[PDB]
């Protein structure tokens, strides 16, 4: 891809998201999703191979189906209220359709099957966009329509996502599939707290994005996409192995690291609402995520896996990949817990 | 206000001190980022590019200060809203009649 | 001035169709701002009465509102008759 | 001494922490000389009972 | 509601079930996706015209334009799939199983 | 301005610097074919940059101070050991071959980076396209295992696919009896232990596989030993080539920008030469690799990124 | 530290903590009423802005 | 001359160094000015 | 699921056993049908009859567990004369675990199911007694 075209396509992915976030009209929200999906496909296809073509097609079918369901929800809402304003919907069937559509866009269980497959089939930089920037627009709509979402539906989606994400990640050796199942699990926490306090949804989204970007950036730095390939990092860039360890423990929600903060705050909001079983079930189930995060720390940082002879040739060359913002993101990913009261800026 | 980071009414609050402990921690985080930047690029960690390390601290402190300003303003607004609501609805927040422990009956549970 | 003139002569010799396209498109963008008649298109569009002109209740202090359509108060289309 | 300056790091840290611990006491003077148990009239030269 | 709405919603449901129940051809599934758009266009146009929502009269056009652009992207993916495998059968798109 | 998308946007497009003299030439042949001498004369006469054949220490020549490093930092690959004991149980035979393919891959990237950045052509002696003839000879003589061959093909599959083939392939065809005579005359004690069967295997792979394959996509010129002596006729042959084949006709600025971003990033070049395939010949245990890596970081000018090593005279480290 | 300093420092600590504890209980009670009744600044969900309405005379009279 | 190939970071990028330090100075001057202006507005608004 | 759960929780415990057993059998059967639907959708049966057989095997298994839990838990409460007792549910939950140890024929699964379905059933009774909310309505 021509570098100027790449920039314009990236700017259009962002513009589609921004249109969703600033729109007060359902039609313009729908346009933002359509524009965003138009521009994302070329970056999934950019390495020209059958796996990328299959990933883009599966992505197109999922997202186009979800956008039709969203349009249907908008039109039912129009018939039963005669207006287009982005806010609570005025029809329960419209609310269900919009909630299901946004769940499909987010890749929440049981609409999750596309996330591991699409992420596996596209390059790391494209997977980084898919699992971070692409969550912004659907979450920003849930943030606004939540007063009318069915509580049982949204909490069922949350519970299923945490279970499917945790279980699905246990069986993965591909790094892109691990991040995909991790994303499904984390979307579950974001939506579980939405009915009670949307500010905690934003907090979990922001911290999720920071930690996810850090992992993908460190994977890109070494061009690693499998567990075994990552296990050679200790013999090339020892500093990276330590940063991965800290980030993985943070993603596992261990105190005193940053990733504990969203789980801590979400549990607090739920208990204030006399929700005790669900937070406890959620916290225990998230130990499945911690398990397959720990497995990666074992093969990356806490033990030294076997190397190859050609690895010595790599010793003579320095890392040349950009690793943009990596030093900043890794610090935020791990060392933010003492600043937890700062979440009020998100109010 | 509306889509305003620090509305005009936030200017009535005392600003965070430049020696705020939270701002010191934010500066410390920027310093740690500077060292990690040296490490991942295999430069002498403590000595390389002090100009780069200085800007890491400055950038964190600069952003941290405004974030701390907004944080304190939001909590001031939470308290403002709460107290005004307690006044608006005195019927829901009555002064409880307080009794001394000489009058209040508490069951005794021996540990034997 | 000359190197541009030497540029125009080349495209005029090689791509007269494209030179004409760009020339016409430029005139379409520029001339409306220069034309003295452009202001009349606004006035004529506003002078076309698509819906009923609902009369105002007379409160005794509207000397600029005609009481009858054939009175001399209110907008006049004399400028349009000449145009 | 460029060979033995690291030996001030921990002792200075103790002195600094001592100083900060005393600074905290100054933020907790709300009841200084005001408890029912110890409240007393001040000595002629005394400004405060403790600091 | 009005009697026409019964069948327009039925058409959307029929095409949605058609979309979610794949056979072999990817093109057959892309046609169902356009079917949902056409039913959405009719339902929106009827609602807007009957209610005399004047400024909303452009909305069905915008729906048509954007969804046709979506369909053009969908067709382009279909031909790339067909170039790879010689058909547009969905069963060939199972590499990411592992 | 180190090359990147920004430099490309601002006008650093490969087609600007390239000419009809911008060509990649590779000279091939059996051992002791005088291909080294021919390669130098072609480069001198055509004004090209000559690359001596990539050996065990080619990468050392491009990094640090450019001088060779101790053997343990190349994994203990010895060509001399290959001749003395081609069937050693330590796996030196394939470990040398895997190392040499990586050395050629790195050299091919340097040559392509030189061609695309400056526009000056280059002359190589053998390349990643002909490295396999030695692998075939090794396997057919029973020096390496079938698993080693499978590993080699896996690594070659995901690496060679990224790079354009040479513009001109030059083959100097010398018969095995004449090759065997020149070897005994060269008087290298280890090389004289080479056997005609091994040499015939190299020739068979060259003629059976290499030349037919390169003929489809490159310009192939074949000279006997006598004809190679006439370098001026060889250069004359090259300059009268039509060039009507291969992918070099499909290249444009956008594709050559993508190619230049690959070849300049050497770690990206070598990424798959260390795929985690646990072949005993090339697998190194953690304790050894840890110990050797620690020694490597102690070598002069190797602890830090180039330009940040005070121990070899770098200055202004606190403003860099 | 003498006992008087520790004793009265304790009282200062207890006063702050008890004041915070009361405010935490008050906030939960205020949130409960605001969410149930919708009469406060919090849980104020948007409704259509009435400045969007056009009040000028229309093409037909009955509206 | 130790390195066989001149390293990309052999000599400091003085323009980048100058911009980097200049940017740091600007942010500190701006921050102190903003803080000072904030303190006065606070004292004025509260009558202190 | 709402109405079926409403019939069950309206009948007083320890009484009207046949109605309690019907309510749990319908609940168990529905769960079996849902599992069959996803199983058939995601793991395509080799034939039409294999898929029908799988649907019956799963649905009957799930209805079998539902029936035994309802009957055993209602029989226990009736016999012991303890309506509001979580122990009755603990007994019925283990009975279901044994059935799942029989349909799958695995003493290990039965033992594990009885403990975990037994504990889960007891917690459900406690939650009903004390008003525990799984999907709590937002309140603050
Ligand atoms: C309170 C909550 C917790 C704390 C919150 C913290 C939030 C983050 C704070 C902001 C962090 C920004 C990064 C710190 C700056 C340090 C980087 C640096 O020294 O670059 C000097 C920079 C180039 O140095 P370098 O040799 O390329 O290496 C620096 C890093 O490796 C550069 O590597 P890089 O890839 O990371 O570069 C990132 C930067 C690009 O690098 C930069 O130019 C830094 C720009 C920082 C702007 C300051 C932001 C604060 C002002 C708010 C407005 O990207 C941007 O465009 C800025 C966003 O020199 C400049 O041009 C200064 C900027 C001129 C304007
Ligand atoms: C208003 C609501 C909407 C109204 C719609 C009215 C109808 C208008 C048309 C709508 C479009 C329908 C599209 C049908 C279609 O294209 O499916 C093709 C679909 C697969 O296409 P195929 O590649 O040609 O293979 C044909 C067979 O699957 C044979 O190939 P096989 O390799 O799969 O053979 C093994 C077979 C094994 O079959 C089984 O084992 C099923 C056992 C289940 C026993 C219970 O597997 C299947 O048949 C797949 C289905 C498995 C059952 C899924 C769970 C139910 O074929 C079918 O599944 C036939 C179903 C047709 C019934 C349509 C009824 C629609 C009602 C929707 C529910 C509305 C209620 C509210
Ligand atoms: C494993 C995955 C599944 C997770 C376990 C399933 C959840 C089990 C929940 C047990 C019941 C706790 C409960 O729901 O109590 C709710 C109730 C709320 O009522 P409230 O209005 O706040 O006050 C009046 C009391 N009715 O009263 C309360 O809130 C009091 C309860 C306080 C918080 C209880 C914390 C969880 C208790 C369950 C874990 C205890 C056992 C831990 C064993 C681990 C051993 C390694
Ligand atoms: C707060 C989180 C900040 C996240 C910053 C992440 C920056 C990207 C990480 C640096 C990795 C190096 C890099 O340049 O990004 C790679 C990618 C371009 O892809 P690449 O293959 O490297 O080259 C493009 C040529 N086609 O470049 C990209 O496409 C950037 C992809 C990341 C964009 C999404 C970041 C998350 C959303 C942040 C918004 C927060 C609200
Ligand atoms: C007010 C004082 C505060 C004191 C407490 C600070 C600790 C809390 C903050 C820790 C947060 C992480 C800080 C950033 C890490 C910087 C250290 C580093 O990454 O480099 C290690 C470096 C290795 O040595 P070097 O020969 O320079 O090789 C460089 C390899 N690329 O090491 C060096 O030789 C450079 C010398 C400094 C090394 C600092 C190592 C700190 C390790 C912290 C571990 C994480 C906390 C547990
Ligand atoms: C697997 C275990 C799932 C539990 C079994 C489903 C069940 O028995 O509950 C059905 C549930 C009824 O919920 P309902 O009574 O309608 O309203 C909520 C009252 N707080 O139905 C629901 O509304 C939630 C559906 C839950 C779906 C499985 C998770
Ligand atoms: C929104 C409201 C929806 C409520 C329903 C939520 C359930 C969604 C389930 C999504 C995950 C489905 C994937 C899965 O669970 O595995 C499929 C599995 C296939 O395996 P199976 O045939 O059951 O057993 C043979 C093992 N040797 O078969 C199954 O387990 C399917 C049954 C899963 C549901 C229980
Ligand atoms: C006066 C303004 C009127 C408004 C015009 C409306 C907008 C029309 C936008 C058309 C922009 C086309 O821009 C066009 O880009 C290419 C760049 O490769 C240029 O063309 C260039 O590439 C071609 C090959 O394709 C070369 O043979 C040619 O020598 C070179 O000029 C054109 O000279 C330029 O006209
Ligand atoms: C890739 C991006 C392409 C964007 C292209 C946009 C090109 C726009 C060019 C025309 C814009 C101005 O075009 C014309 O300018 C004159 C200014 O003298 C305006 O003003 C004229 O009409 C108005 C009526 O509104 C009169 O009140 C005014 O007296 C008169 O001067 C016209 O209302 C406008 O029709
Ligand atoms: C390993 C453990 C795994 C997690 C186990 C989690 C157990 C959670 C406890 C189950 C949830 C509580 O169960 C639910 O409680 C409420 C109490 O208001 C009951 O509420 C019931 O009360 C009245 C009368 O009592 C009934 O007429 C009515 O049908 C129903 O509203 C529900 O009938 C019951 O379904
Ligand atoms: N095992 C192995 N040996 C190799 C490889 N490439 C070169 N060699 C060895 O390197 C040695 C010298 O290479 P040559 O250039 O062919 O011999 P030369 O006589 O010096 O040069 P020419 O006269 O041009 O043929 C030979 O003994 C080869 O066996 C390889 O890929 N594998
Ligand atoms: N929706 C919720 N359940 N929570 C919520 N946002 N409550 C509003 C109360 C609140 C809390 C903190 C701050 I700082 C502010 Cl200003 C207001
Ligand atoms: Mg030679």
């Amino acid at each position: 891809m021509n570098p100027i075209i790449f920039i314009i396509i990236l700017l259009t992915i962002m513009l589609g998201t921004i249109i969703v976030m600033i729109s007060s009209h359902w039609l313009l929200v729908w346009i933002g999703f359509e524009m965003n999906m138009l521009a994302i496909i070329p970056i999934m296809m950019k390495n020209h191979n059958p796996r990328a073509t299959e990933a883009s097609t599966k992505y197109f079918l999922t997202q186009s189906t979800a956008s039709m369901l969203l349009m249907m929800a908008v039109i039912i809402n129009l018939m039963f209220s005669g207006q287009w304003t982005v806010m609570k919907l005025f029809n329960p069937m419209a609310s269900m359709l919009m909630t299901m559509a946004l769940a499909m866009k987010l890749g929440m269980a049981p609409f999750h099957f596309w996330v591991p497959e699409v992420t596996q089939g596209i390059p790391l930089s494209s997977g980084l966009i898919l699992l971070t920037w692409q969550k912004l627009a659907p979450m920003s709509v849930l943030y606004q329509i939540f007063p009318s979402i069915n509580l049982n539906l949204i909490l069922t989606l949350s519970v299923l996502s945490i279970l499917i994400g945790g279980w699905g990640g246990l069986n993965q050796t591909q790094l892109r599939k691990i991040m995909a199942y991790s994303s499904i699990a984390h979307m579950g926490w974001m939506t579980a707290v939405l009915p009670y306090n949307p500010t905690m949804t934003l907090l979990n989204l922001i911290i999720y994005i920071i930690m996810t970007s850090t992992m993908f950036t460190m994977f890109m730095a070494n061009s690693t996409t499998t567990t075994l390939s990552l296990s050679h990092t200790w013999n090339k860039t020892p500093i990276m192995t330590v940063l991965i360890l800290a980030t993985l423990l943070s993603m596992g929600g261990l105190p005193p690291l940053s990733g504990f903060m969203p789980k801590w705050m979400i549990i607090q909001e739920m208990t204030k609402n006399n929700s005790i079983i669900l937070p406890t079930f959620m916290a225990i189930t998230a130990l499945l995520n911690l398990y397959f995060y720990m497995r990666l720390t074992y093969s990356t940082t806490l033990t030294m896996f076997p190397s190859t002879n050609n690895m010595k040739m790599k010793w003579q060359f320095p890392l040349m990949k950009k690793m943009t913002f990596l030093p900043t993101m890794v610090v935020l990913s791990t060392m933010m817990l003492p600043l937890t009261p700062m979440l009020s800026v998100l109010e | 206000a509306t889509f305003q980071f620090l509305p005009d009414e936030a200017r009535s609050l005392p600003p965070p001190k430049l020696t705020d402990p939270r701002l010191a921690f934010v500066g410390f985080l920027g310093y740690c980022s500077g060292l990690i930047d040296n490490a991942i690029r295999r430069r002498p960690v403590l000595l390389a590019g002090l100009h780069r390390q200085l800007l890491y601290i400055t950038s964190f402190v600069f952003v941290g200060y405004y974030l701390l300003k907004r944080q304190d303003y939001m909590y001031a607004v939470r308290d403002h809203d709460m107290f005004s609501y307690i006044k608006s609805h005195p019927e829901d927040f009555p002064e409880k009649d307080k009794k001394t422990y000489g009058e209040v009956f508490e069951e005794f549970h021996p540990v034997r | 001035a000359e190197r541009v003139a030497a540029f125009l002569k080349n495209v005029w010799a090689k791509e007269p169709v494209l030179v004409a396209s760009f020339a016409i498109a430029g005139l379409a963008v520029i001339l409306p701002t220069l034309s003295p008649y452009t202001k009349y298109s606004l006035m004529i569009n506003r002078a076309t009465p698509y819906n009923y002109p609902v009369p105002l209740r007379d409160d005794g202090n509207m000397p600029d509102v005609p009481s009858h359509p054939q009175d001399p108060q209110g907008p006049s289309l004399e400028w349009l008759k000449r145009l | 001494v460029r060979d033995h300056w690291v030996h001030v790091l921990v002792p200075m840290g103790f002195v600094f922490g001592y100083y900060l611990d005393r600074k905290n006491d100054e933020k907790l003077t709300a009841f200084r000389n005001k408890s029912l148990l110890y409240k007393r009239e001040l000595k002629p030269n005394e400004e405060v009972t403790w600091k | 509601m009005s009697m026409v709405y019964m069948n327009i919603m039925m058409a959307f449901t029929v095409s949605l079930v058609g979309l979610l129940m794949y056979r072999s051809h990817l093109m057959s599934s892309l046609l169902c996706l356009e079917g949902m758009m056409l039913s959405l266009f009719v339902m929106a146009a009827l609602t807007i015209l009957n209610s005399h929502f004047t400024l909303a009269s452009m909305m069905p056009i915008i729906l048509l334009v954007f969804a046709a652009c979506e369909a053009a992207l969908g067709l382009s993916l279909l031909v790339m799939v067909s170039n790879t495998y010689g058909t547009d059968y969905v069963q060939n798109l199972n590499l990411l199983q592992c | 301005l180190q090359y990147g998308p920004l430099a490309y946007i601002l006008g650093e497009k490969a087609t600007k610097k390239m000419t009809e003299k911008s060509k990649l030439i590779t000279v091939d042949g059996n051992i002791c074919s005088g291909k080294s001498k021919l390669a130098k004369e072609i480069a001198e006469k055509l004004g090209l940059k000559h690359f001596p054949e990539a050996g065990i220490h080619y990468v050392d020549s491009t990094t640090g101070d450019g001088k060779p490093l101790p053997v343990q930092f190349s994994g203990n690959c010895s060509l001399e050991k290959f001749y003395d004991d081609p069937k050693s149980n330590d796996g030196n035979s394939y470990r040398l071959q895997a190392w040499l393919y990586a050395s050629r891959l790195l050299q091919y990237a340097d040559a392509l980076e030189h061609l695309l950045s400056t526009g000056q052509g280059v002359v190589l002696e053998r390349s990643i396209y002909s490295d396999f003839v030695f692998l075939e000879a090794m396997y057919r003589q029973g020096f390496i295992r079938k698993q080693c061959v499978d590993h080699y093909n896996q690594v070659k599959k995901v690496t060679i696919c990224e790079y354009l083939p040479p513009h001109v392939v030059v083959y100097v065809d010398v018969p095995v009896p004449e090759v065997q005579s020149r070897i005994q005359k060269k008087g290298n004690p280890h090389e004289m232990k080479i056997t005609s069967a091994y040499l015939q295997d190299i020739e068979n792979a060259y003629k059976g596989t290499f030349l037919p394959e390169m003929s489809e996509k490159c310009e192939v010129l074949q000279y006997s030993a006598w004809e190679a002596q006439d370098a001026e006729k060889v250069v004359e042959d090259i300059e009268y080539l039509k060039y009507d084949k291969g992918p070099w006709l499909d290249q444009n600025d956008r594709k050559l920008h993508k190619l230049r971003m690959l070849v300049q990033d050497k770690l990206e070049v070598l990424n798959y030469t260390s795929i985690p395939v646990f072949l005993p010949e090339v697998t190194v245990g953690a304790h050894q690799s840890d110990q050797v890596f620690q020694e490597f970081t102690e070598l002069p000018g190797r602890k830090y990124r180039a330009g940040y090593n005070e121990d070899v005279g770098d200055k202004w480290i606190w403003l860099k | 530290d003498g006992p008087e300093k520790n004793y009265e420092r304790t009282m200062a600590i207890l006063q702050i903590e008890a004041e915070k504890a009361e405010l935490r209980l008050k906030e939960l009670e205020v949130r409960r009423l605001m969410r149930a009744r919708g009469d406060g600044p919090w849980f104020h969900y948007p409704t259509i802005d009435k400045e969007l309405i056009d009040h000028s005379p229309k093409a037909t009279p009955d509206n | 001359k130790f390195y066989i190939q001149e390293p990309p970071h052999g000599s400091p990028n003085w323009l980048k160094v100058g911009l980097t330090l200049g940017t740091s100075v600007f942010l500190w001057i701006y921050l102190i000015k903003q803080h000072n202006e904030d303190v006065l507005e606070y004292k004025r608004r509260n009558g202190l | 699921a709402k109405t079926v759960l409403r019939q069950y929780w309206d009948i007083p415990e320890g009484t009207e056993c046949h109605r309690k057993t019907y309510a749990t059998t319908s609940i168990g059967g529905a769960a079996g049908l849902v599992v069959s639907a996803y199983s058939v959708a995601l793991k395509t049966p080799t034939s039409f009859l294999e898929g029908v057989a799988r649907t019956g095997r799963y649905t009957f298994t799930a209805a079998a567990i539902g029936a035994i839990f309802g009957l055993t838990s209602c029989i226990s409460a009736q016999v012991r004369e303890k309506p509001d007792d979580p122990l009755n549910y603990l007994i019925g939950g283990c009975a279901g675990g044994l059935i799942l140890g029989a349909r799958t024929r695995s003493y290990g699964i039965g033992a594990a199911a009885c403990a975990y379905m037994g504990l889960t059933a007891a917690l459900v009774k406690m939650g009903q007694l004390e008003g525990w909310q799984v999907f709590a309505e937002p309140k603050v």
